[PDB]
């Protein structure tokens, strides 16, 4: 059960992308992502990306924490929407849970599963690498060599931040 | 006076000083009297299972030393 | 010389802070270049050995590499026990 | 590229991403390395058109171990008869097993 | 101050790293064998569960190589129990 | 596991804290009691109702500001390379673009609050 | 069983009794006696008594000043927003009674027109140590609360 | 025995938590010229027991407009994300032994936020409201001067292990050579914690209680606990990252009780100026970090990436 | 070409400028007090807030 | 595939859905992109991580960094919709039919 | 496409040096001087062949090697590298920097009588 560590928190994964594409209010919407966040943190470290996880969750936790502030300001109405306070909302995520569940009961009953494409149903596990002793972390080498290596990336990305804030006080300056 | 605040602060300091004991203590008591393993990286897990797989006991503090070597 | 003072000092009474910052800023920049100690840090990060040293099948024409980790011949981190 | 002024100047880009077989910090090699290596090898310099006929066997072994489909598949395939077996009381797992 | 601690610190490092150079041949010795015969294992156990199924081939390859190719996890603890698995797999990561 | 059990007590003993805030004491609930608060008076609309944000820009120039950090906090194990060269100028690069934006910001007057 | 519920009632009757948090509310003058009582020769704190802005976390409303007609449907109604148990201090004789004000068209005559009370504190203003005997007296009625040992004989 | 260590770790920090109220309340009393609790208990040593009783005795009231869930969600998130901030603390020996917890503290925190933006929308009341939007202005204006100043500090650390930093500091606090960074660090935990002088969120004399105004009884303890467990947990992190203690791995109670004092003396700081000073303005937070902090710490940054490299000090990885 | 479906078209403006909307933005309306530890007890002081 | 790889997968296409099954709040479209980068920002760390591609360790970081600017780029756009309607109504941006 | 060759589990068999990481911590820096010849061919062959099937031999040879210099540990140093790695083991990372004392006595015990 606990060799389906990862499957379970993709079942997760998806339940929260019900959550906010269903399309509620987006302080349910954001609480959603937020989930997402969390349980695809938990994805990605449990592949050995445990930087690259933390990173994720917090990048969104941030994002989120501002898209809550606009959505006081400009998407909020006088009974902002649950899940059950709408039909279409309800009917989208009653979908949603619906093709993930069966999605879920059959590549457990079988194994394997065929939603559009092939998917093998033994665990995630049997892919992974089987020998490592290596003394150090082999994500943290491919990050940190972005200062090294990838002197072109540093530019490219530093310069569309820097554009980004011009641009966003050009736009918002009517 | 302000020495009668003292009594709130000591209680206050014990209470703060059982988590850090506890820890250490309950480390020794699990690990065979030694401090718990270390393993960051990779290497370190890995002569941690080799361990497991020399005790002989399926415990990895349980160390063998040259009485092992025949 | 002068008018730059002025403003020196001018900003030295309204904006200590950035006056701080800039300073600090400046020396982040110029001192790695002026610095002998600066070499030192590219050989201890070099000296650092992450990976096995693979040995090299010896051809016979191979007088500076050695046969043996003791041996004198090859790379000393003498200069780092000093350090 | 569409403009190869990478190759025109010399300078280096962002070739050095490109594939796994390249150089890595500290020599960490990627798992199918061997296998990216000998495609790589097998298609250089004789174009797309040929390279798809000419060198399906290192792709197709190059695929197997990126997706691993093939294992997968067999191992399914093991693991289905084992419960077959154990589940009629016909075979019996040894001990480390 | 802190210059100079950082530097024997680095000092220390490269010791602690030429020790596990030191073991690595041993260590790649017992690791190689450990292998080996885990598939091995694997090879003989899957000779009787699939005696009786028709098309099969014990100890077949799925690559057209006949080059080595290390195995992935499914492939060498794949026929283990659930805890020898779990903790070759996720033992690491999870180890507090 | 360890930290997966550590995760579930912490919150197991929090909602069994509430559990038991809300069944222990006694209720007495009327309309009155669980009006909305407001000093005494009656709220005058809905606490709904859209509450414009003064600090905009600067909430938007934090998800810029806040991305920053994730290419910045490889540093320390960036200064482990080899090419000292490349990552010293390209650390100090990033620092100084993102001290540019910021001076731009703070001379445009991106940071004052809207009136 | 008796005995159980006897020792339950001293326990609850003692925190309640220990841990009064009154309503940051004050009417007129007395609430200046109500400030001295908070002010370091009487110190209210160091019987466990401290100030709080919201309903939701107080325990007393005591009641400082006069009660006018405009301001008598928002002083209810803060106080119906406390959660139970909740107390009732009148304090001055303004919302004892009226006092001085009681022949006014616009004066409540006593603040137990509107809420119950539990403790009237008289005075113009009752002193910074007026208030606080009027305190300990409803600290001494809490400890006598029996809501226990009835519900046991129920 | 790793449930024993469980709680060995929170029930102790809710006794901590429970005296630490306790020692606010008498503290501020003798600075401001009186005494503070000395009759429930003696010295006021049972009114903690009192308070935490009559609370959880008191009616809990769900506000009529309130979203239900999200209302009792709040309360659980922020006691529960609280004691998750402490299971990485290295005490000496940490309870989860993390390779990256210094960022996991960071992401604990930033979620520990949503504790505060869902409590006050959900209680659906104007005041409540305000207290949850001043939280989202808190939180832009420490959040990227709080990572930036933990990176300068760990670029001569070279590691986010937080065990680590007790050996960086094996021959000397980090506070010499990062008093800058400690300075401001100090303060980033203080508008980090909601408290005074950037007690906005909750600003009693604005905003009556601000985001918990409408919590009562034990969902509102929950709120208090919550707040003082982050009290101390980020004056243990202050210490261990700018006054680490020597730790004998034979005598580790001496580490303990030396670590302990550091901690108890940076939470009094906290009471202290908590009695001290005027409140900020909400605004005149967000300038103090932005045009104040953020550029000292955006050339620091630079400084403590260049001196290892320039001094050739750079820490080794593990 | 007319269509009942874009009887109700106009030329846009000539200058590419729509009117600004008539509608007012609503200001929160706030009790500061009486109940508040600011107002002194009886002040009933309703704001108009914009933020 | 994987099966992790199926929910993954099914997480970008219930976000793709539900971005261009729009409502009428634009804020709420907008947190459909936000879910649909971190689908694949997490399916990108899956791949890179298991294949042990060092290099492209990195490449998820640069995903969420021009993530970020398109976040903030549309959260600028909404405030200018919002000063002008006094909303982020999807169905007051029709002047151009 | 071929049935995979593996050796036999005979051909696999060795003499196992059975000790703990700390044991061949605290010797590792005399072992790799020790050991060095037998143990740097077994790894040219391993970058060289990129098999472990084609490396066997080579890799009994470095057990061989190994149990020998732990025997000669044994011989005469016996007492003196066990307080060693007795206080290498306690350590949670296995730190050097914390048995320097102990690690005079088993360096000066090898080099007078080894
Ligand atoms: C830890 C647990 C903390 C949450 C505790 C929730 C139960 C607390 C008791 C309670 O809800 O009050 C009584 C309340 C009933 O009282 P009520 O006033 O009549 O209810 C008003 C309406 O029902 C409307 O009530 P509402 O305002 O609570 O809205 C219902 C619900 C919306 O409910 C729905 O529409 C469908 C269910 C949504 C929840 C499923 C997760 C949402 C997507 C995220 C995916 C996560 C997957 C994991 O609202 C939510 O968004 C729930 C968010 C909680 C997410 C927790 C994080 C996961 O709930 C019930 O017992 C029923
Ligand atoms: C940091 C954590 C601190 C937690 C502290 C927790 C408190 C510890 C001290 C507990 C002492 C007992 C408290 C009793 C207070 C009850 C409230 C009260 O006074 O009401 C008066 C009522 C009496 O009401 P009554 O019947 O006389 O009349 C009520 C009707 N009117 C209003 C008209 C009068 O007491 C009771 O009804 C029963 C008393 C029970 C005492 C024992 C407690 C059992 C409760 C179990 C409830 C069932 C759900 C389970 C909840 C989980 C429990 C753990
Ligand atoms: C809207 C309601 C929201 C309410 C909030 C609820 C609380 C949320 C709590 C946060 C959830 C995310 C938790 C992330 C944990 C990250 C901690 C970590 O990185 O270390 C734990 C460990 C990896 O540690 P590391 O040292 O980096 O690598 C191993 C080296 N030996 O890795 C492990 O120990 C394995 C753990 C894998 C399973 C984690 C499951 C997390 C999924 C979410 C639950
Ligand atoms: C001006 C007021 C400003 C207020 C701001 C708040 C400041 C409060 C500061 C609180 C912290 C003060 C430090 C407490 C001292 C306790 C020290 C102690 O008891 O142990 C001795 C210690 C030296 O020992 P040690 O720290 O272990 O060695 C360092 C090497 N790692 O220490 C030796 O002396
Ligand atoms: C607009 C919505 C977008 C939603 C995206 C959803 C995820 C899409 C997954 C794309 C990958 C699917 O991959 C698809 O299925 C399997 C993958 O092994 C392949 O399966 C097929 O092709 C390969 C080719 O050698 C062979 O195994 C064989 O011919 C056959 O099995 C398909 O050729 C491939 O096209
Ligand atoms: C608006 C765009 C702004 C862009 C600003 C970019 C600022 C960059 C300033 C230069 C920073 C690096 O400056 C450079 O650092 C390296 C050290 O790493 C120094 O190099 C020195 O140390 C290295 C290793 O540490 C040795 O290999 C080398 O022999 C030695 O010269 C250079 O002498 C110095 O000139
Ligand atoms: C490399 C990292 C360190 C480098 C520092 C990077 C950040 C630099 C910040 C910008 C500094 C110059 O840009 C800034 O522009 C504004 C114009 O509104 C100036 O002037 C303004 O600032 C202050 C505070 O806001 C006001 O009291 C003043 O009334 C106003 O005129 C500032 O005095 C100047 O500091
Ligand atoms: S009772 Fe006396 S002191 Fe109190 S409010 Fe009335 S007149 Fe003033």
């Amino acid at each position: 059960m606990m060799l389906y560590i990862v499957f379970i928190l993709s079942v997760i994964f998806v339940m929260g992308f019900v959550g906010f594409s269903s399309k509620p209010s987006p302080i349910y919407g954001g609480l959603g992502l937020i989930v997402s966040g969390g349980v695809g943190c938990g994805i990605v470290l449990n592949f050995g990306g445990s930087f690259l996880g933390l990173m994720v969750f917090l990048i969104y936790l941030g994002g989120m924490m501002v898209v809550f502030g606009y959505t006081t300001a400009m998407a909020t109405e006088q009974y902002p929407e649950i899940w059950l306070s709408n039909k279409a909302v309800l009917g989208a995520f009653v979908t949603g849970l619906l093709m993930e569940f069966f999605m879920v009961y059959y590549v457990l009953k079988d194994k394997e599963v065929e939603v559009v494409f092939e998917f093998n149903g033994l665990g995630d596990w049997v892919i992974y690498d089987t020998g490592d002793s290596g003394f150090f972390s082999e994500e943290a080498m491919g990050i940190a060599a972005l200062y090294s290596y990838g002197t072109w990336l540093v530019i490219v990305t530093g310069w569309s931040l820097l554009i980004g804030v011009v641009v966003i006080m050009e736009i918002t300056r009517g | 006076m302000w020495f009668e605040v003292l009594p709130g602060i000591a209680v206050m300091g014990v209470c703060l000083f059982i988590p850090g004991m506890a820890t250490a203590r309950i480390h020794r008591f699990s690990n065979g009297g030694k401090e718990k393993r270390v393993a960051h990286y990779p290497y370190q897990w890995y002569l941690m299972e080799r361990d497991r797989r020399v005790s002989g006991v399926n415990r990895s503090y349980v160390s063998k030393g040259l009485e092992n070597i025949d | 010389a002068e008018r730059v003072a002025a403003f020196l000092k001018n900003v030295w009474a309204k904006e200590p802070v950035l006056v701080a910052s800039f300073a600090i800023a400046g020396l982040a920049v110029i001192l790695p270049t002026l610095s002998p100690y600066t070499k030192y840090s590219l050989m201890i990060n070099r000296a650092t050995p992450y990976n096995y040293p693979v040995p090299l099948r010896d051809d016979g024409n191979m007088p500076d590499v050695p046969s043996h980790p003791q041996d004198p011949q090859g790379p000393s981190l003498e200069w780092l026990k000093r350090l | 590229p569409f403009f190869d002024v990478q190759k025109r100047l010399g300078v280096d880009l962002d070739r050095w991403m490109t594939i796994q077989s390249a150089e890595q910090p500290h020599k960490i090699p990627s798992r199918c390395h061997a296998f990216e290596k000998e495609w790589i090898e097998c298609a250089h310099g004789i174009g797309s058109i040929r390279a798809e006929k000419e060198c399906k066997i290192e792709f197709e072994d190059f695929r197997e171990c990126l997706l691993r489909q093939k294992t997968m598949k067999r191992l399914h395939a093991i693991r289905r008869q084992r419960e077959k077996l154990i589940k009629e009381g016909k075979y019996t797992p040894p001990p480390h097993h | 101050s802190m210059m100079k601690w950082n530097r024997e610190r680095r000092r220390l490092q490269i010791e602690d790293f030429e020790a596990r150079i030191a073991l690595m041949p041993l260590l790649q010795a017992e690791k190689d064998r450990r292998v080996l015969q885990m598939l091995r294992e694997n090879l003989e156990e899957e000779a009787t569960v699939m005696k009786d199924v028709p098309g099969w081939k014990v100890g077949e390859s799925v690559f057209h190589t006949t080059r080595w190719v290390t195995p992935m996890m499914g492939e060498l603890y794949g026929l283990r129990a659930s805890e020898e698995v779990l903790s070759a797999t996720y033992g690491f990561i999870w180890y507090t | 596991m360890n930290l997966m059990l550590a995760l579930l007590t912490n919150f197991t003993l929090a909602t069994l804290l509430v559990i038991i805030a809300f069944w222990l004491p006694q209720l007495n609930v009327y309309s009155e009691k669980t009006s909305p608060y407001e000093c005494g008076f009656d709220p005058m609309g809905s606490a709904r109702l859209p509450f414009s944000m003064k600090f905009f820009l600067v909430a938007i120039t934090f998800l810029l500001f806040d991305l920053e950090i994730a290419l910045l906090l490889p540093l320390p194990w960036a200064s482990q390379t080899a090419n000292l060269n490349t990552m010293l100028t390209m650390a100090l690069f990033l620092i100084i673009l993102l001290a540019v934006s910021l001076a731009y910001e703070w001379t445009q007057k991106g940071l004052e609050w809207t009136e | 069983g008796e005995y159980v519920v006897a020792k339950l009632d001293d326990l609850i009757n003692w925190a309640r009794r220990s841990s009064l948090w009154p309503m940051t509310f004050g009417l007129a003058c007395c609430a200046v006696e109500m400030m001295h009582m908070a002010a370091p020769r009487y110190d209210m704190d160091r019987f466990g008594v401290v100030f709080r802005a919201s309903p939701r976390q107080s325990d007393v409303m005591i009641v400082a000043g006069t009660l006018t007609n405009k301001m008598a449907p928002a002083l209810r109604k803060v106080y119906d927003q406390m959660p139970e148990p909740r107390y009732v201090v009148s304090m001055g004789s303004c919302a004892n009674g009226g006092g001085y004000y009681h022949y006014s068209y616009s004066v409540v005559r006593g603040c137990d027109r509107i809420v119950p009370v539990d403790i009237y504190v008289p005075g113009c203003p009752p002193t910074a140590e007026a208030l606080l005997y009027g305190i300990l007296q409803l600290q001494k009625k809490i400890k006598r609360e029996k809501r226990l040992r009835i519900w046991y004989r129920r | 025995m790793f449930m024993i260590n469980i709680l060995m770790l929170i029930i102790p920090i809710l006794l901590a938590v429970a005296f630490l109220t306790l020692v606010e309340r008498k503290v501020l009393g003798y600075m401001q010229l009186r005494k503070g609790p000395n009759v429930v208990g003696p010295y006021g040593l049972l009114q903690p027991i009192a308070d935490a009783i009559k609370l959880f005795i008191k009616e809990p009231l769900r506000p009529a407009t309130s979203s239900a869930s999200m209302f009792i969600l709040a309360p659980i998130m922020a006691l529960g994300l609280a004691l998750t901030m402490w299971i990485p603390l290295p005490m000496p020996y940490p309870l989860i032994n993390m390779n990256l917890g210094v960022l996991f503290m960071l992401a604990m925190s930033s979620l520990a936020v949503y504790s505060i933006l869902w409590s006050g929308w959900a209680s659906n009341s104007k005041y409540a409201l305000i207290g949850a939007l001043r939280a989202v202005a808190q939180t832009i204006s420490y959040e990227v001067t709080l990572a930036i100043i933990l990176l300068s500090v760990l670029l001569m650390s070279g590691s986010f292990t937080l065990s680590t930093l007790i050996t960086t500091q094996e021959q000397m606090w980090l506070i010499l050579p990062a008093w800058p960074l400690a300075m401001m660090w100090f303060i980033s935990t203080l508008a980090e914690t909601n408290r005074a002088p950037f007690d906005l969120t909750e600003g009693e004399s604005e905003l009556v209680s601000g985001f918990n105004v409408e919590y009562a009884a034990g969902p509102f303890a929950l709120f208090f606990m919550a707040e003082y467990a982050n009290i101390i947990m980020m004056n243990i992190f202050t210490a261990i990252l700018f006054l680490g203690t020597s730790h004998n791995p034979h005598m580790p109670e001496l580490y303990t009780i030396n670590f302990t004092i550091k901690s108890l003396l940076l939470t009094m700081s906290f009471l202290w100026i908590r009695a001290s000073y005027p409140r900020f303005r909400y605004d005149q937070l967000m300038h103090l970090l932005w045009k104040n902090f953020l550029p000292l710490t955006l050339a620091l940054c630079m400084w403590h990436v260049s001196l290892p490299i320039l001094t050739s000090g750079i820490p080794p990885q593990t | 070409y007319p269509t009942k479906e874009t009887a109700h078209w106009k030329p846009p403006p000539w200058n590419d400028v729509d009117p600004p909307k008539d509608t007012l933005v609503s200001n929160l309306t706030l009790n500061f007090g009486p109940q508040h530890p600011a107002a002194h007890g009886v002040l009933r002081l309703v704001m108009e807030l914009s933020g | 595939m994987s099966m992790v790889y199926m929910n993954i997968m099914m997480a970008f296409t219930v976000s793709l859905v539900g971005l261009l099954m729009y409502r009428s709040h634009l804020m709420s479209s907008l947190l459909c992109l936000e879910g649909m980068m971190l689908s694949l920002f997490v399916m990108a760390a899956l791949t890179i991580l298991n294949s042990h591609f060092t290099l492209a360790s990195m490449m998820p970081i640069i995903l969420l960094v021009f993530a970020a600017c398109e976040a903030a780029l549309g959260l600028s756009l909404l405030v200018m919709v919002s000063n002008t309607y006094g909303t982020d109504y999807v169905q007051n941006l029709n002047l151009l039919q | 496409p071929g049935i995979v060759e593996l050796p036999s589990l005979e051909d696999l068999k060795v003499q196992e040096v059975k000790v703990s990481s700390s044991v061949l911590k605290a010797a590792a820096h005399h072992y790799g001087a020790q050991c060095d010849k037998p143990n740097k061919e077994f790894m040219l062959c391993r970058w060289e062949e990129k098999d472990p099937r084609r490396c066997l031999e080579e890799g009994k040879l470095v057990n061989q090697c190994a149990l020998e210099f732990f025997r000669q540990i044994k011989r005469h140093c016996a007492e003196p590298f066990t307080e060693y790695w007795t206080c290498i083991d306690y350590s949670g990372l296995q730190l050097f920097r914390r048995c320097r004392k102990q690690q005079a006595q088993f360096d000066e015990c090898v080099l007078d009588k080894l």
